[PDB]
RNA sequence: UCUACCCAUGGCCAGGGUGAAGCGCGGGUAAGACCGCGUGGAGGCCCGAACCCACUUAGGUUGAAGACUGAGGGGAUGAGCUGUGGGUAGGGGUGAAAGGCCAAUCAAACUCCGUGAUAGCUGGUUCUCCCCGAAAUGCAUUUAGGUGCAGCGUCGCAUGUUUCUUGCCGGAGGUAGAGCUACUGGAUGGCCGAUGGGCCCCACAGGGUUACUGACGUCAGCCAAACUCCGAAUGCCGGU
RNA sequence: GUCAGGUAGAGAAUACUAAGGCGUACGAGUGAACUAUGGUUAAGGAACUCGGCAAAAUGCCCCCGUAACUUCGGGAGAAG
RNA sequence: AAAACACAGGUCCGUGCGAAGUCGCAAGACGAUGUAUACGGACUGACGCCUGCCCGGUAGCGAAAUUCCUUGUCGGGUAAGUUCCGACCUGCACGAAUGGCGUAACGACUUCUCAACUGUCUCAACCAUAGACUCGGCGAAAUUGCACUACGAGUAAAGAUGCUCGUUACGCGCGGCAGGACGAAAAGACCCCGGGACCUUCACUACAACUUGGUAUUGGUGC
RNA sequence: UCUGAUCGUAUUGGGCCUCUAACCUCGGACCGUAUAUCCGGUUCAGGGACAGUGCCUGGUGGGUAGUUUAACUGGGGCGGUUGCCUCCUAAAAUGUAACGGAGGCGCCCAAAGGUUCCCUCAACCUGGACGGCAAUCAGGUGUUGAGUGUAAGUGCACAAGGGAGCUUGACUGCGAGACGGACAUGUCGAGCAGGGACGAAAGUCGGGACUAGUGAUCCGGCACCUCUGAGUGGAAGGGGUGUCGCUCAACGGAUAAAAGGUACCCCGGGGAUAACAGGCUGAUCUUCCCCAAGAGUCCAUAUCGACGGGAUGGUUUGGCACCUCGAUGUCGGCUCGUCGCAUCCUGGGGCUGGAGCAGGUCCCAAGGGUUGGGCUGUUCGCCCAUUAAAGCGGCACGCG
RNA sequence: ACGAGAGGACCGGGACGGACGAACCUCUGGUAUACCAGUUGUCCCACCAGGGGCACGGCUGGAUAGCCACGUUCGGACAG
């Protein structure tokens, strides 16, 4: 194979371009620090920082946020080696010779997880399989494994469970019979649909005909689910409030942002796909318009397709929507690269329902723990981009404002000079509108109150004129 | 998916062979044990396999000295 | 004498169609390949009877018939179909090959004989009454639905009872129960008080400082089948 | 295996007939269902069904006229 | 009845002649009254295509006709369109330097779309004939432990005419239907066990089919 | 006849090359013979001491043949196992099964066997440069701990554990009695020869702390014997004693010698045993509650409901293997039904999370009805056009 | 009713339906094996004319009755 299809050029193939050592980022540092219960984790991980369709930064981020994937799933991330092609393998992932090198990397760092970030087919997970003996990290069931840990709800669980046996179904074979046989009680292996301790001594059911029964029951029960959650949504959809979905990243406050701009104690935890459910909630505009906020679930880079009915609920508060409020963080490499995953997902989302896009109040938090490099064009190269930061309070007025400003409101403006022989036509406009410049002469007033639509044909009472 | 087990041992019919009060003959098997569960007492010998065994004749009884349980042979007085 | 193939010698293939080279040329043309008009009548050529076959369908399916009938269907000058007379014979023949056919039977035809083959497998085994009366267990087994031995049923010996039941007496157990600070694996508290991280006094001497990871130990509390400091009841072995 | 009338017909097909030979060996009846074999069928027209299975349809002679492709022979009785 | 066999063409191997190869113990025979342009055997199965720097080097080529294609995307075809047809597709591929692609004609081959046609169907109706049915004559059959042989819910060797408790039911026919009698038929072909047979083979052991010694057979010299 | 070369006569068994006479030729001619591609004879020609066919002998040898190709088994296959030892199961004697729970094996030791004698730390301090979780060490008690050829019951400072001497209990060769356990296996008192230790002191101590560390018989060896010796003056040709040879590991060992395929199959049987259906069960499946955490814009219960819990039903996949293997016909479609309600219209309650309305979610009350097509083996589904709706199931997944 | 709209009723009262079923044959339409007519081939009735047998009732165009559906009429109810 000296000159046979000149791709051996030089031994390994792509003399720098491929596996090499650099010392990357390292990802995080995760290590013994508690010592305590050594009987916690899956050992260390090495990154492997594929280039492919994105430069060296975009690589980085991504396998650090694979590796935030795994530490929340449990494990240790403490190394970086590199490794770049521009040919996702058909057969293996990483490579001809690479597949070895990895194998040699698992055997010297002494663990079953390292990586392998991007959803595989089961040709690549079962090749590879083979090649180094043990699973690293697959992407798609690495965030099938943080939901299924994750998920509270019958409708969660029975959401992430349809999403793993979707995933599961094609490649059940080769890597589905090593999962079968996978006892350790990690990602994926043993991993669950449900939650704490959850069904790992049978995981994904890991047979043809189970998982093929269990994935029709759980497509009538989401039929069932989203027919009970529209009757639940009802209530708003028919009160027509105004409808504010915190859409946005992983992480990036969100839960955060609720809790504050409300008096809400949703779950806020620093792990990944803390909520799985949507979760609405009371707000007042500075203007006194009522409106309900509602934190949604956070999307990633490139979410998995299984996960289309976990992200349903998300994807209707967004289609619902009047303000999305974008929430991204400063503090994270490239907050760009995040924006636009959930730009993406936002205008597919669009696409598919056919609506006009609509209005997307971009906020970012998290400055107070920004490095604050960027003068007023890089750490605020937005334009009018909102910045809150929602845990030391402040922005948070200025992030109201814009909410109130950007949600077109509903009500009209009315001059009504309501007599003080009524009382209630006056008590109600103040109950239901927002009052203001109310005249305190005892005759005949001038409420210049924005009053919504049944109350604003009760003007010809005491209406006037000017 | 087996068992890795399945494997045992002969019972060895190990045991007391003559209950106390048994008149016995010189010679015969008192207890088959492992080890000394019983130690020879009187007129009772310890085989190499540690069978205890009468070594006169007589009535075989169970006695106690030093904390170890014994076996002895009582001379049975003659008719 | 069926059928497969072959050999010899005969026979049959209604009707209709299409139109394979040499003559003359308009020619092509120096000349040739070759176009066309006539002639000629080739072809495992076409349509289609007899004939041979057997694709579909319906019927038949104790049939009219141990393979057929009706309606369609294929070949129908050919590697055609056929009559007569022959040849090849069984582990052999023949096979455009399907284990197809070789007399309604073929992964080795039939008849007779060896022969009343053998079968740990099914089945059957025919009159009566009197006495007694099981087993479905153990060991072994090319053994597991078989068999050998033992156990358990059926006359004469010894026996007066050695059997058995009850009482009492002597006996070894480690089960049931618990108990675990009695061992091997666990459980809420504080404790002189382990690394002590941490404030540090500011010693790198040396020392309180421990919000928190919490040593041994200790305090009532709890479990075990392969735990036992204990430990029955029964059962069993003897004697009476 | 031989002979092979007539009229239509290309014909030894087919229909009807001459000569000749037969009515062939259970019959008589009876508008049951149902089965079989034929026949017809409004309006649809493959919606039947595994499948146009079966049926239905085209069908002959003479004039015309005949495609893709082709091994230049064909396709071809194209089709119309 | 086919896509299988055969086939015309091809390639390889064997055979120098009572050849090889076959039938035979042998003689002998076919091969063949043939003689490497011929016979036998093997495998393909008309016909056409399938060489890239050097086929002096990495070394079998990287094009194309290559459809596993699951290829998704998109369409064409249906209102819903399978078979299938196209571009985009799919990366070291992948499967064919001779076994893969084409290929007119042909096909009771498999699959599909059309036009026409229709009782295939919506959805069936009517007519005739042969049965069926009635009368006369002749006159079987498989099957059969029985019998003045119900239904329900139970029970039972776990699916009952025969048992239980009830419910129903006058006796006997005739023409029909086919739910049961675990209906008849064939000592289940499936599965297992025991045996057999035949087939395969680098299972065992043999035997048929070839070399060595000396018999037949053996003289000297140049040695 | 040696310390014993050296040449010569015949014989001699091979190898090269040769001519002819055996033998061979389906090469010619002639003859028997009128007939004759037979056959035989004669002759020539050619192989021509060249090759050949018997006997012997290695080798290749599915070309042919006879056969083998284990069993257990919650059917069979696949996988695993097969003998021995230890433990638990095992229900306090013994014994006790399962494809029950755990392990070991099947060796090793000439000084880890015998005897005689003797011992002596498991963890704190002071410490002990180095040398802390450790030294060579010293004390105390830890009271019999502790640890100790290889898993249970034992053995301890009465040492089966740890050291030392002997010189070879390395106790071997002849062994009443008793016994424990079908054969097989296992225990030892004791008597005799010879020794080993301890000796003064006694006269005392039969491989290993003990249970695994193995293989019957046959057939063969190999050493010794006061046996036999196919008429024997006699010997050579077999036995006895002790020892050897089997992963005969399928370990009671069918052969010294053996793998498969069968849907081309056949026969003898089996519902002793699988596939269908039935039956039991109900893990799975299906349909159903709560102290309700939480979601539902305000709020557990309009709608839902996690973590847990309890059942129904017998429509799934199973588990079992109880009827049926001297036959109980399968999926789908057609036809024809019949039944249940677990509701796709008709009546209500709540929500009115419709404040309201058109509508709709949820939970309580079978008479009828519940379409036609395309793609589907299609049990499933998806799609097209409708519909008031295009229900879910049982009936041998009703009905050949 | 809402009383902002968008949209838009319950309950009652009429008209016309779809599917299913029953009866019936006036209509429509199907069938029609002793009806009528046309017509091909053939053979007969001696011949012409006119008819008949056979060829699916030879074929074709109609076709009363009966039987039918695609046709007609009626039904599901109203009350207790
Ligand atoms: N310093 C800082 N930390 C923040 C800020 N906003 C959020 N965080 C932290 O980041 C973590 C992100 O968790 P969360 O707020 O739930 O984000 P999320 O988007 O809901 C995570 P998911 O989307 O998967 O549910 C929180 O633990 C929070 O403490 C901020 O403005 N500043």
């Amino acid at each position: 194979e000296n000159s046979v299809a000149p791709s051996t050029g030089e031994l390994a193939l792509e003399d720098r371009a491929s596996l090499r050592r650099v010392a990357g980022l390292s990802t995080e540092l995760a290590d013994v620090s508690e010592v305590e219960y050594r009987q916690l984790r899956l050992e260390r991980v090495v990154l492997v920082g594929v280039w492919t369709e994105g430069s060296a930064a975009d690589a980085e981020a991504s396998l650090a946020e694979l590796a935030a994937l795994a530490e929340t799933a449990g494990s240790e991330v403490l190394e970086g080696l590199i490794q770049r092609r521009d040919k996702p393998d058909p057969s293996t992932y990483i490579g001809s010779g690479k597949a070895a090198e990895l194998r040699e990397v698992v055997l010297a760092t002494g663990a079953d997880t390292v990586i392998c970030d991007g959803e595989l087919s089961p040709a690549q997970l079962n090749a590879l399989e083979k090649a180094v003996k043990v699973k690293v990290i697959d992407r798609t069931a690495l965030i099938l494994d943080i939901f299924a840990q994750h998920a509270t709800s019958r409708e969660g669980k029975a959401q992430v469970s349809l999403a793993q046996m979707e995933y599961m179904l094609p490649r059940l074979r080769g890597w589905g019979e090593s999962m079968s046989r996978q006892a350790g009680g990690r990602a994926g292996g043993a991993g669950g649909g449900v939650g704490t301790r959850g069904p790992g001594e049978t995981k994904i059911e890991t047979d043809r005909r189970r998982i093929r029964e269990r994935m029709a029951k759980l497509r009538r029960e989401i039929r069932d689910m989203k027919k009970i959650r529209d009757t639940q949504r009802g209530s708003r959809r028919r009160s027509e409030i105004p409808s504010v979905a915190i859409v946005g990243y992983t992480n990036a406050g969100k839960s955060s942002l609720l809790n504050a701009l409300t008096g809400a104690g949703v779950l806020v935890e620093n792990a990944l796909f803390a909520t799985l459910e949507p979760t609405t909630r009371r707000g007042e505009f500075e203007d006194g318009r009522p409106f309900v906020l509602t934190d949604t679930v956070g999307f990633v880079r490139h979410l998995p397709t299984q996960l289309v009915e976990a992200f349903r609920s998300t994807l209707e508060e967004v289609v619902d929507a009047d303000l999305l409020i974008h929430v991204v963080d400063g503090s994270d490499v490239n907050p760009l690269a995040q924006i636009n995953a959930v730009r993406t997902v936002i205008n597919e989302v669009v696409a598919e329902y056919d609506i006009a896009p609509p209005p997307e109040l971009l906020v970012v938090n998290k400055i107070d723990a920004a490095t604050g490099v960027g003068l007023a064009q890089l750490r605020r190269a937005l334009p009018d981009a909102v910045f809150v930061s929602a845990r030391t309070g402040d922005g948070l007025d200025k992030l109201r404002s814009r909410m109130g400003e950007l949600v077109e409101s509903t009500d009209a403006t009315v001059d009504v000079t309501i007599p003080y022989d009524r009382g209630d036509l006056v008590a109600r406009v103040h109950t239901d509108g927002h009052v203001d410049a109310t005249e305190h002469t005892d005759a005949g007033t001038r409420i210049k109150a924005r009053v919504p639509a049944p109350l604003a044909a009760t003007l010809r009472e005491y209406a006037t004129f000017a | 998916s087996s068992s890795r087990n399945g494997r045992d041992s002969a019972a060895q019919r190990l045991g007391v062979k003559r209950f106390g009060g048994q008149v016995v003959k010189a010679g015969e098997i008192l207890v088959r044990q492992r080890g000394t569960h019983f130690h020879p007492g009187v007129n009772v010998g310890r085989g190499g396999d540690d069978t205890l065994f009468a070594l006169a004749p007589g009535a075989v009884e169970f006695g106690a000295k030093r904390g170890r349980k014994t076996v002895n042979i009582v001379p049975v007085a003659r008719p």
